[PDB]
Parts: C-alpha cells; structure tokens; sequence
C-alpha cells in the first residue's frame, strides 16, 4: 500500500465538466518525490511548448506535498503549478495554512485542471464526493469574503478554501491565489485560475493518513521539536534579530526596521534613503503596528507563528506575513498606516504584494517624466495616497491604463513605447524582483538571480550566511555546531570569509565555492518544495530543524521507499533539471538569465561570466544554459535528451 | 478524599496551528501513530481568526439527545458559534464522534502516558494540566420521588418504573 | 426539515441581576409561582463582578458521569470557573440539580406558554430566542423529563431501590 | 403556614457562642410588617436606654425585609439596626445587593447578636447549618478582599458576604458594612459589629420561599414590569436627567455634572462654585470616568443596573453608586481621577463615604486657621491628595489625631476645643449631613432635615417634587396621570406652586400642606424600609412603580395577610412613631431637632416653628417632639405610653 501520500489525483476537465479520479505511479514517487517533482512531470509531458498560457491545454495543478498530512512540523505547503502568462515559463507558487493538509485528507495528492468552465464555477470536495457549483454569484468579491460566503453556503465551517479575487477573473499577470492566512502569489497562476472559469478550490477532508514506520517517524518529529526549542532558546549571535531566528522573516513581531528602511529600495526600487529612520517615524510605525496586530497566528502544526491579524478602522480584518508589510508602502513613500490599508484591498483583489506596488509606482514615473500623460489617468486625484488607490482600482478592472498596468511593467513598456523600456528596470525574465539595488557585486546573489526558476531571490537563498563576520572567533563559534552542512569544506569557506581584506566578495569566496554554496541553498529550497515543508523550518533560516542529514530519514519512515542522503541530492538535481528543461523548451536561454543592468553599481563582467560557466558546468548544462544529453541520462531523464535532440534544441 | 484533574487552557495563548489535534489523533490511532486525523482528535480547536477566535475544546460525556435549545454566546465583542463551548459527544455535529462509524470519543489525557501529548506539543504552552483533591461524595431519593409525582402524578411513576 | 432553536445570550448586556432566577424557578413552582428558589432555576448566571463576568448559562442535558478532565478556561484577560461553561446536569456542581433530591434540572424553553420567561423578564435585552429550519434528520433519542428523573435516581440508588420506596408511597 | 417571611431569626450570643433559632410573632408581623418596623419592636424590648453603644447588652440586628426572596422587583434590601456610637441615638442603615435574598433563602428573616467575642470571628450559616468560625486570619483585610478569601475558604462561591473592614475593626464612628455593590453605610453600625468582635457574617440558602396567593402576586409583578418599561420609555420632562427616571441617582451612567458641582458645597461643605464646570473639567472627567467605569450592575432581581463597578489603574476592582462619586473629590478640591482612587482605600476600609471625607476636609480646615498645629501631623505631605491619603490612613487606624477624628466631626470638635466647634457646622444630631448649603428656606426641606430619624436627607425625600414648573401645562401633564398620590389635593398643591410669585417658597406651600408632604414621602420610605423594597423603585424617585395604591395587594397576596391603603398607612405611622418613642427614650428633644446654623442664608423663625408645630401636631405629638398618650393608645403602642409615664417623660 501507499503511505504519506495518497497516491491518487484528481483530473478535471472544465470544459467539459468531467471528473475523475486516478492512481499514480510510484515510480514517479521515487524519481521526483512528490510536490513540485511531479508538478513538473505532469507538465512536462502534458504540456508541449506550442501551448499559450490562456489556452484551454494549459494545466492548472494544485499539489499537496509528499509529507503534508504527516505530524512533521510545518510541512503544509501547497504547490501550485502551471504557465506563467507574464514570463511565459513555467510558474510555481507556494501557499501555506492548511489547505494542503487538508487536501490529504480528503485523500488526494493534486489537482489537475485543464479547460476552461464558460460560467464561473468552483469546485467542492468533500473525502469521495466531488462536484462542481456554479458560483455566478461570487462574481467580483474578494477572496477571504468569497471563502466565507462559501462556508456559509455549504454548511461546512471546517472547510479550507483556496480563491482568487477580482483580479483573478480579470486575469491580472501577477493574480494571486489566496487562503486564510496564505498566499499563492508570484506568477500569476491567479490569471490563469480565472482565465479557466475557476473562481475557488474548497476542500473538506476527514480520513486518516498513514505512514509506514510509525514510532520511527514520531521520534524524528519530537527530535525537530526538540531542536526547535533548543533554536529559539539560542538565536544566532551578533546577527539583527530578524535573521537569527526560524520561520520566515519574522517582519509581524517587532524588531528594528532601519537595517529594512535604509537598504530597500522606495518607489519603483528606485531611491535609497540612508536616513529614514527617525525616532518620530519609529514610534508613529510601532503605534500603528501595535493597534493594527490583532494576533500573531500560525501555519498548520508550527509554533513559529510567522503570521499575523490585521484590523485596521473601518477595514475588514485580513492577514498578513513578510515583506508585503513593507512593499506597498515603500513603493508609494508614505507610511506604515497606507500600506497595512491597501495592502487590505490588494489581498481581498488577490494581487501579488512584489509586483503589484512597482507597477503602480512606475506608472506614476512615467507620468512624471512625460511618457504618460494626465490624459491616461481620468480623474486622477492629488493626494499620493489616493492616486495609489485609485490606481489599484483602475488596474484590477483592466480599466483604460489599467488594462496596460495589468500586464506587468514589461509588457506595458514594450506597449507603451517612448522609451517606457528603460523604467522597467527591475526584471529578470519579465518578473519583478526585490526593490533591493545593493553597491557592491554579490557572486553568489548573482548566480542566484541569473539561474533560479522562482525568479524570485527570497525563495532560493538561506542556508548560507548573507554576511561574513568581522572577528574569526564568532565564525569558529558559529561552525562549532553547524550540523546543517553536506560537505565540511563549507565551514572553512565561512572561516576564510572577511568583510574586507583579500578574503571579501566579489574575490572571495571563489567562483567554485559560491557554485557548491548557490547549489546547495538551491537544492534544500527544491526538496522544501517536493515534500510539501515549510521554508521557514529549513532551506530559509540558518541552522534549520529540516537538513540534508534527516531528511532521508523523514522520507524513509514517512512514504516508505528507500532513501540516503546521496539518493535525495540526485532526486532533487533530476527534478531541479527537469524544470529547467521544461523551461528550455519554452524558449528560455543563456541570454535571459540576466540581473537588471542597474542591479549593482560595481559590476565585473570577467568574473560574472566565469561564475555563471562554471555553475552550467556544475549543473551539467551547456555554455547555453542547457542541460547536456549525458547528464540527462544519468539523472534518468533520457526521454528528455531524445525530444531535445529530436526539436533540434541539442545536436545529435 | 479524591483526586482531580483541571485542563487548564489559555485561548489567549493559542495561535490556531491545531497542532494538539495532530498529536492526539496520532496518539490515539490504531496502532499509535500509524495514521492521523483530526476529525478523531479528543481536542477539537475552535478557530475563526476572522473573529479573532481560537479555543481548544475537549471531549466530554455522551448524550444520546440534542438539547431542546442551544446556546450562542457573546462575549467582549466575540460573537461565538451555536455549541459553541460544549465538550459532549452529541449528535447534532460530528464533534468528538468517529467520522467513519459515528461512535462517540472522549479525553482520557492519555491513560498511561507521563505527560499529555497535546500539552508536549504546544511549544507556546496554552495547555496546562493540574490535579488537586477534593472531599470525596437517602432521604434526597425519596425528596426526589415526592417531587415527581407532585409534577407528573403517582401512576404515572408507578407505571414508569415497572417499565 | 425540522426546526430548531437558539438561545441568543448577548453577555455584554447582562447586568448580573439574576431575575432570570427568580421568574423561572417561580414558573416551575408546584404549583406554578408558588414558590421560588434559583437553586432550581434552568438559568444560573456566573456572576463574579470583580473579575466582570456575567455569563448566564442554561441547563442543559443529562450526564450519569463526571468528565475525566474539566477545562478552565483564560479568554481575553478573563480566567473563568472549572466546567464555567457546561450546560450539562451533571454530579460535580450543585447547578441544575435539585438542592434537596439532585434531581436533574433541564429547560424546555417554557414548553406551552406564550413565550420564555426569563426572555420576558430581562428587561435590559440581554437574552432572546430565535428559531431556523433545517434540513438534517433529527436523530435524538427524545426521552421525557420524568423518563430522565427516574433513570437517574435509578442509576444513583438502585433499580429496586425505587421501586420498593414509591410502592411504600402509592 | 407562614409566607413571604419564613417565620424564624436567630439569637446569637457571641460572648457565650451561643446560637439558636426563635420563631416569631405573627402578630408582630400584622403590627410593624417587619425589617425596620420588628427590628425597631425588637430594640424596644430588649434595649434600655442605660444601654451603652459599645456594651455587650447593644444589639446588632441584620434584618431581611418582608417581601425579599420573592419575585418582587427590587425588593432585597438588608436592614441593619444598632445604637449608633456617634448620635447616640437608633441607627438604621440599609444595603442593597444580594445578602438579604440568600438569607430568605436559607429560611430566616432576622439575625439578632448580642455579647461580644473575645476572639475576631464570623458566622457561617448554610441552611440549616449554622456555626462561629475563628476569623483571626482576616485580622485588618478590606471588607471585600475578607468576602473573596472567605468564599474560597468555605468553598462556596455562591455565598453571599457582609464584613468590615479595619475602619470597623478599629470602632471608628462611621464605619461600614460591605457587601459586594452594596454598603450599609452611615450610622456606624460597623463600628458595633467590630465591637463585637464579628468580621464577617456568610449566608448561603438554598430553601424555596413561598408565597400566599402565587398567580395574583406574579401579576401585580408583572404590573410593575410593564410600569418599569413605560417609565422608562417616558421619562419627566424637561426635568435634568438625573431627577428623571427610577432607581439610584444614576450619578455612574453618563449625565451633566453642572449643577452637581455648582450646586454642592466643596471641602467641608463650604465652598460653592459657581463656575467650575468648564469644557476642560468635563471632558477630563468624562474622559477618567469612560476609562474607569467597567460595567453598569444590578441587585437582585432589577434591571436599573445603578451600581457600576471601577477600575483605576495599580488598584483592585470595586464597585460604587450614587453620590460617593463625588464627595470624596469635592471634600478636598481635587478631580474625578483622585475621587475614584481614594473611594476604593475608602471602601476596602469600610467607611461612610459621607462623613468621612466631612472629617478629613474638617481637620484639614482646623490645621489652617491653626487650631490643630502641623505637629498633630506626624510626617504630612506637601500634596493635597497625598494629605488626604495620610489622613484617611492615620484615621482608620486610630493612630494620633485619627484616634480622635475617628469619633466624627462633633466628638472631635468637643474634645480639640479652642473653638473647633464652629467648624462643626454641618451636623444634625451628632451626624454629618450632605455637603448642600442652599439659599433660600424650603420648609418642606427644613421638616426633613428637623425629624427625620434616618438624619439623612436623602433617604426621606423622593415622591414629591423639589422644585415647581414654570410653566403651568408642565404642571397640569405631570398631574394628568400622577397615580401613586394617595389623596388628590397633592395635585392641587403642586399645580399652584411656582418658582416666583406669592405662589413660591417660603410662604407656599402652607405650612399644612408641607406638614402632609413630609408626612407622605416619609411613610413611602418607612414602608420601603419595612418590606425590603428598594427606594429606587419606590419611595425616591417620582411616579414609581411601587405606590400606596398596589402595595397593600403586594403585602396580602404575598404575607398572606389582611392589608389595605389605610391599614398599611396606620401601620407605618405605628412603627415610625415607635423609632420616634425610642429615640426619646434615650433622651432627645426637640431641642435637638434643628438644621445647621448656616445651612440656609435666609431664615424665617417664625414661619419655622409654626412648620415644627404643625408637623408635631400632624403626628400625634407634643410641643416637645414626644409621642402623646392618646396617639400612643390609638396606635396598639399603650405600652410604650405606660412605660412613658413610669419614666417621667409624660405626665399622668
Ligand atoms: N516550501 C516553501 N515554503 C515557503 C516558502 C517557499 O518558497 N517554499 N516561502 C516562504 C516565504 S518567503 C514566505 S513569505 C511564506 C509565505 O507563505 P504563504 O505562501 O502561505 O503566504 O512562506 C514561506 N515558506
Ligand atoms: N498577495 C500577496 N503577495 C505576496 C505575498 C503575500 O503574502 N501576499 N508574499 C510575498 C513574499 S514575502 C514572498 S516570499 C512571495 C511568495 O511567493 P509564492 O508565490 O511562492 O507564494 O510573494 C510575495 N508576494
Ligand atoms: N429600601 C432602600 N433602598 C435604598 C436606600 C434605602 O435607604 N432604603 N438607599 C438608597 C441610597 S440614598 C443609596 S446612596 C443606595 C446605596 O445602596 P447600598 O446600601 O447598597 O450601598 O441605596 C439606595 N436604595
Ligand atoms: N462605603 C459606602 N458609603 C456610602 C455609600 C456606599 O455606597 N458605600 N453610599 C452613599 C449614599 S449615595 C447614601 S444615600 C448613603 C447610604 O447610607 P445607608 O444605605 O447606610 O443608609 O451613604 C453614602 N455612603
Ligand atoms: S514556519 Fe512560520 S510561515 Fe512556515 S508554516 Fe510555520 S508559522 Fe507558517
Ligand atoms: S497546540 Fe497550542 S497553539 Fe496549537 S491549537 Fe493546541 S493549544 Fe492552540
Ligand atoms: S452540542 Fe452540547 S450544547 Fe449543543 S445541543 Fe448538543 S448537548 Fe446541547
Ligand atoms: S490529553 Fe491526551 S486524550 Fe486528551 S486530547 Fe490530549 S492527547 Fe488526546
Ligand atoms: S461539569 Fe461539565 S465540564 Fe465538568 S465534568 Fe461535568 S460535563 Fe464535564
Ligand atoms: S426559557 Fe423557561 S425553562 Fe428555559 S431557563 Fe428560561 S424560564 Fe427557565
Ligand atoms: S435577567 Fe438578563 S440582565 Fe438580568 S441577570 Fe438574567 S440574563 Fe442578566
Ligand atoms: S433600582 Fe438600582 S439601587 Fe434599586 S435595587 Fe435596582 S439596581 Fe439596586
Ligand atoms: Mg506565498
Ligand atoms: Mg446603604
Ligand atoms: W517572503
Ligand atoms: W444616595
Ligand atoms: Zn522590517
Ligand atoms: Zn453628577
């Protein structure tokens, strides 16, 4: 029998209306784990490369991870999956809470949408009975209300409910898919959500969830617990407080925002201000912060509580995690207040927190140098705030400029034309990025901005230190217990790192190093992302409850296969490669793995160009950026090399 | 003189990650953590953050009737649900019943156990357990029996116990 | 579709002056309002002004056995009473039972008369009662109030005790 | 059978520890009704007047009134009698709450202590379980604090609780009895509990009470639902809040402190300020008052809810009605803020929270003009407040000059000398009156003040107006539906009387007719007094639901005794006039009967003797205060006359 998976999925036809339920291969268990792997599996062989985002071919695919279900702690995660419209890659999106779980417990690994419903409709589950109700009048309402409506609507109280907003169905390019306290953000899998007619996922589930070694894995649970207890008893010394913790960045509970303030970018990541900070801000922010804070809440089973409740006056309570606490105010240059408020109506229109506000903010940069003009924008109002506002409005309903806006600074510029290309300067790929411009070249950052497939800098990076430390006494403290580390060789790194001196960045550490090291963060965020476990108890923090040493164990006992530590690193490179030629396949190459020209002030084109050579030789890829026929059969992925050879992507 | 135990529960404390669920559904699977459901857990969490509510509720006695009205309370702005604080396995929710069968479940805090495994696994300690003693337990029968047949009549009660 | 019932306590309201007692321990009175004594009430309020609570709580249904744990409950900077929210008759609390015999108490919502009175006599507005259709089987094994009399003091005497003492009545 | 009462007190000599139960007299009962009236009998009998307040041969009488314990809205007043230590003279003092229901409900309608303990004890009655427990733990706790550690104690949490505090420990001359939102208050009858050694006396019943004619009795109730209802649905008109509606002065819910503070006298009655309420006062007093009033409360079985209970920051929870909320503030000049704090020192205490802060402000006056020199003040403070936190302190500890202060400002005024007595200038029979110092002569206020045996105004006032409409349609309104008048001239009355004109005060109303004012709203309060109905539904504010009119149907139905209007009038007059008798027994006179000096800036002799005469006359009296033969005989009291002439206080 099956165990910590279900081993079956759910195929639905939109158009159609069909139903279906169908059992896996456990041969994909073990090849590509589960989650993210097999996501990638299915589009793979799913969805060929002539296929459009918005075309009916196109897959939408929710999964719950491999050990979702299981009593480890904060392995929740859901893993949607599909086309990007905006990058016109592919897109994966993580969402926490407890929708995931509860998808296991309804019995059921993903989700596979394909279609599109002409009427707007959603899609209940309930352990075996399945359906599809209209929803004709959810039309427009925001997700949290359109999940409470819907529980009201069923009578089931228990129900977890995953739904887009008004952006959804307007098919916005950075749409988000929202639940509770929980989003499935970048991307733009919203778009696609709505473009398929699909205004919410509810799932009730209420049968049990086995493992095959039971003892086994409860003690791994209560050894994470114990560690846990042992992590927050001891914080990483001598770091700002937001990086010495678990969970995600911890930016609900208070700490201090001048490192945040001072080294973010304002507006469209544009302006820096190295003195910000005030007292008199300070103190108006942690004000407004401490009536605002309701409650700081947690993911299905975890202690961390990384969330919180938002209440602001004569708002619906919504919640909120991270940076989007930051973004939408440093985008419009105000204050903490504005953006807890919009951030209200951004999260109920389902809009991803990143991109949404440097949307807005470079349109109001393309209205101040000329390109747009006051005609563009029909009874734009005075107040910054209200502009804002206004502006969020007009481009949740695809309204005149909006329409434009929707599509992300990229497709705008190119639209907009006059010379709009050169203020949409913080894409990678025709995606966002963090309004973060640093002075000096960061080696590693860099091959982490170039070759990640999240496009996205926060979901790749972790594992090792963002800083070296000044004295060597804390480095040899901090190596002391530093279990974490595949490879002993990355405490010597770490060692040698200086802050200045012949041993800093960009020279050091070498070009060898930071591909072992963007390898290796990269690596523990892929099996995060196939086993269903949240980043914030391992890939995300510094010495994590969740690494490379027990993890086999967790999959041992857990799913019942085989698994050591050797097995899992090759696991987790075939399906990091298989994206990646998924990716190949649609068109991507050498020349878009690019940061933004403006990305750092000092650049060394010979050392940026070595680094990105030897990680493709790391990885096992060309010079181009993709991944040979041999290292494709070796990681068993032969079926890949032959279509590759056979499309004229590779030379026989 | 016996002994009793008082689950101490802080609603104010609890973060709404239904972890105590998990752990006693695992706990009390078959054989121990085999599988585990929550829908089977002794310890059910209220949670509506929403409502800023989040209020674990364990299991109590079995009634074999619903009452004749139920209560919804509200109290320092929180408008509760209907049953909203009962602890009995009742038939008109699927509360603290097996969802399966349809059989009741009640809290025994883990007869055998050192420690309750919902409270190990409450790392933010909201679930605390005490005990303390208490002053162990005819004419109240026959009171009782005079005040039934002043209410229902003789023959009545004479005919109801013969039956 | 059956219909069932709610008791709206609004606690907020609530005044703590307990006529909800008095008006229902009089109405089940033998004869009605004869009496009075809100040890018998099917409404007993948790009043405790220094820690400002005021909760009442209805009676509720019939339990033979004490609960193995009993739950005290902290609630917004408030640390209620041990059960301070079990509506059951139950053998650990001298709430709704009997003072003199331990009888079960149980309310049926003034089953025959116009409309609750301890509704009637909150005067402040703290207390209703509303009703809705639903479309779930009643599956309640409806036992009479003096069925349940009987079983208990039968369960807490004796199956011949009972019998033998109303025989030596009757 | 016996109803509504239960027909039994208990007899408890603390010097021996002797307790035992006494059935009573239902003649008594036909004769006095009960509370107050059989308390009175009780004195009588059982207490000459060589009796000192503080000898073991002084009885303290806790009395549950008739219709307590019955579904009677706001009937649950307790009835505590003594001899005062400070008049001298009977003491009586009402409390409200929940103690005398539970005592009805344990199945007896007095408790009558005699002796003193040794030892410091308390009574714990349970039903039929009575006994003395040793209380030495509790030695120098707030009356409150003492109710909580006790009920924890006994493991009763439903028992209701009556003790004192230090003040009452130490005899101070006008100490407290505490019960929850409930104080027997003025008289020092604390002073004897304490005395007497007893801390605390603890009820819990259980028991029914029953009553004679059921669904007769829940009607007349119901009648006062619906009255209560319509009352408040119309409140007087154009008459300030406050003097407008049933219950308590509502001085805790929300109202305009205008012409509280402009018309009560500040410090020790003296001062008046005309222009105090501003803008600034008010909203700093609305704003401490929102802060501090958690929630309005109730007694047993009413929905005025007139009690509130506080909470000032670093300070426990205590609860207050009427007008303690502002004595203590105007006594020393001070706000809300410090009134509200030093109120809940004051009730932990147990003191009258009208004389005492009299005394402080008082003492305070003496140290300025220099009659008591700063070295009577051991270590005061340079602050106001901190002064009269010290004072209060060195008073309920007996400790220096608070030894003699404790003994009420005439006590203390006769033993300073130097004058001090000029400053004792708010006094009637030995007791401090309200700080009220009017303008004008009111005869109908100077009768009050003259006779009344409570020596308080405010509990003998209430059922007719204090002052005329100016207009005369106000008037005939007000009369339209004015049922609760006993003869129909009172209409008339208040018809012609008006705020100027020859239709004003002084000389209007007629002697006559003020005599038969007085006479009224006094029997109202007696009755009150006697069947344990709360004033604030009855005798205190204007047109109450408990009249002369529905009252004897309220006694037969409930008792179970013949009573009509005229009936229940003789029999008021029988047991008022019985108070009256006692207290000439211990030697007051007419001489004692007057108003201070200063209380009205225009006074009128002769217009007050033909007032005091009338009045007299109008009871069955002397020219000297005393009860005649005549009226003693006709009112069933000729032992009261006998004993009058054995003594030498009539002449055969
Ligand atoms: N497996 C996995 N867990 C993850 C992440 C991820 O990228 N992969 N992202 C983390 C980050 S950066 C954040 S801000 C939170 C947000 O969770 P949400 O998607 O439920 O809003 O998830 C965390 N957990
Ligand atoms: N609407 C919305 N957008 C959001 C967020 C969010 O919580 N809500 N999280 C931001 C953060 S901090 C992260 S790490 C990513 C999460 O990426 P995901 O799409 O994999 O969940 O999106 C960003 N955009
Ligand atoms: N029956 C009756 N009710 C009464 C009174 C009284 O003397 N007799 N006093 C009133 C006044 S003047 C006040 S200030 C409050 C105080 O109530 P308490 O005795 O419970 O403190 O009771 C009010 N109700
Ligand atoms: N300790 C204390 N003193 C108090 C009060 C009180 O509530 N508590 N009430 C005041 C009011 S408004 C009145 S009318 C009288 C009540 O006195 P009595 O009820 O003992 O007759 O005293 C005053 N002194
Ligand atoms: S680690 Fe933080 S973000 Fe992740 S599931 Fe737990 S509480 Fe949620
Ligand atoms: S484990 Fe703790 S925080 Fe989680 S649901 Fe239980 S009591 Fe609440
Ligand atoms: S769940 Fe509890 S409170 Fe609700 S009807 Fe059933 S027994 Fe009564
Ligand atoms: S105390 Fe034990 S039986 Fe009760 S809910 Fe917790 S784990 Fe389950
Ligand atoms: S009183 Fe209520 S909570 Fe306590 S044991 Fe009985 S049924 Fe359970
Ligand atoms: S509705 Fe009737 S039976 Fe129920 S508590 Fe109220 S008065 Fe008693
Ligand atoms: S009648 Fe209403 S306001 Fe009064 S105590 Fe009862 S529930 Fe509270
Ligand atoms: S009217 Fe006010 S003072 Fe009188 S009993 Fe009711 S709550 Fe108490
Ligand atoms: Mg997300
Ligand atoms: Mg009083
Ligand atoms: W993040
Ligand atoms: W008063
Ligand atoms: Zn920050
Ligand atoms: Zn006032």
């Amino acid at each position: 029998m099956r165990y910590a998976e279900t081993g079956y999925v759910l195929e639905v036809d939109l158009t159609k209306g069909s139903i279906e339920r169908v059992a896996t291969d456990p041969r994909d268990t073990e090849l590509y784990l589960g989650g993210l792997g097999t996501n990638a599996k299915i589009l793979w062989d799913r969805v060929p490369p002539e296929v459009e985002p918005f075309s009916p071919e196109n897959l939408l695919i929710f999964a719950a991870g491999l050990l979702c279900g299981t009593p480890a702690t904060g392995c929740n995660r859901t893993i949607v999956s599909t086309v990007s419209p905006q990058t016109k890659l592919m897109a994966f999106s993580m969402m926490g809470g407890f929708w995931a779980p509860e998808l296991k417990y309804a019995g059921y690994d993903k989700i596979i949408f394909r279609g599109k419903s002409p009427e707007l409709v959603y899609l209940y589950i309930n352990n075996d009975k399945v359906e599809i109700r209209d929803a004709s009048h959810l039309k427009g309402k925001g997700a949290i209300e359109t999940a409470e409506i819907i529980k009201k609507e069923l009578n089931e109280p228990r129900a977890q409910v995953a739904a887009i907003g008004k952006a959804g169905e307007n098919r916005v390019f950075y749409a988000s898919i929202e639940q509770g306290r929980s989003s499935a953000s970048r991307g733009g899998i919203g778009a696609v959500m709505g473009d398929k007619g699909l205004k919410a996922v509810v799932v009730r589930g209420t049968k049990d969830l086995c493992v095959a070694k039971p003892e086994e894995y409860i003690g791994l649970c209560n050894e994470v617990l114990d560690y846990i207890k042992h992590r927050e008893e001891n914080p990483i010394p001598d770091v700002m407080p937001i990086l010495a913790g678990l969970g995600s960045p911890q930016e609900m509970k208070v700490h201090d925002e001048k490192w945040h303030t001072e080294n973010f970018n304002w507006g469209n990541a544009r302006t820096r201000r190295k003195d910000f900070w005030t007292d008199e801000v300070s103190h108006a922010w942690e004000k407004t912060m401490d009536k605002a804070r309701t409650r700081l809440i947690s993911c299905y089973n975890c202690p961390m509580k990384c969330g919180a409740t938002i209440s602001m006056e004569g708002l619906p309570t919504y919640m909120m995690k991270c940076f989007t606490k930051l973004t939408y105010t440093m985008a419009a240059y105000s204050d903490l207040d504005f953006g807890l408020r919009i951030a209200q109506k951004a999260t109920e229109y389902g809009l991803d927190g990143f991109s949404a506000p440097q949307v807005m903010a470079f349109a109001f940069e393309l209205l101040e140098k000329g390109i747009l003009k006051d005609s563009d924008f029909p009874g734009l109002p005075e107040g910054n705030e209200e502009r804002f506002f206004y502006l969020l409005d007009k481009i949740v309903n695809r309204d005149g400029i909006g329409d434009i806006l929707a599509n992300g600074t990229y497709w705008a510029a190119q639209e907009i034309g006059n010379g709009a290309e050169d203020y949409a300067h913080n894409n990678i790929k025709k995606h966002e990025q963090l309004p973060l411009k640093l002075s000096m070249l960061n080696p590693i950052y860099y091959l982490m901005y170039c070759t990640g497939e999240k496009i996205n800098i926060t979901q790749i990076e972790g594992q090792f230190p963002q800083a070296p430390y000044p004295k060597l006494e804390q480095r040899e403290a901090f190596v002391e217990d530093w279990i974490q580390v595949p490879d002993e060789k990355f405490k010597k790194i770490f060692l040698e790192w200086e802050p200045r001196g012949e041993k800093s960045m960009p020279n050091f550490p070498t070009v060898d190093m930071c591909c072992d090291i963007v390898d290796w963060q990269e690596m523990m965020h892929y099996i995060d992302d196939a086993l269903g476990q949240c980043a914030g108890l391992s890939s995300f923090p510094l010495k994590p409850p969740y690494h490379i040493h027990n993890y086999p164990k967790f999959i041992a006992a857990g799913a019942g296969i085989e698994m050591d530590t050797e097995k899992l690193k090759k696991a987790a490179k075939r399906y990091r490669t298989l994206v990646r030629a998924f990716n190949i396949r649609r068109g991507m190459r050498r020349v878009d793995e690019q940061p933004p020209a403006n990305h750092w002030k000092n650049r060394f084109p010979e050392l940026e160009k070595e680094l990105l050579d030897s990680y493709y030789k790391l990885k096992g890829w060309n010079d181009d950026g993709i991944p040979t026929k041999e290292t494709l059969d070796d990681l068993g992925l032969g079926y890949v090399g032959d279509e590759f050879i056979k499309r004229g992507i590779l030379s026989a | 003189k016996r002994i009793v135990k008082t689950i101490n529960i802080d609603a104010d404390k609890c973060n709404g990650c239904r972890a105590c669920e998990v752990i006693c559904s695992a706990f009390h699977a078959m054989p121990p953590y085999s599988s585990n459901n929550p829908a089977r857990s002794r310890v059910r969490v209220v949670r509506d953050p929403l409502r800023d509510i989040y209020v674990p509720l364990y299991a109590g006695e079995y009634t074999e009737s619903e009452c004749i009205g139920r209560d919804k309370f509200i109290i320092d702005g929180k408008e509760y649900d209907e049953c909203g604080f009962c602890r009995a396995s009742c038939p008109s929710r699927d509360l603290f019943r097996e969802p399966d069968s349809g059989l009741p479940l009640k809290c025994d805090l883990c007869d055998g156990e050192p420690e309750p495994l919902c409270v190990k696994w409450c790392l933010v300690g909201a679930l605390s357990v005490t005990e303390r003693e208490v002053e162990e337990p005819r004419t109240e029968m026959e009171i009782g029996l005079e005040s039934l047949i002043s209410r229902f009549g003789a023959d009545v009660v004479a005919d109801t116990v013969e039956q």
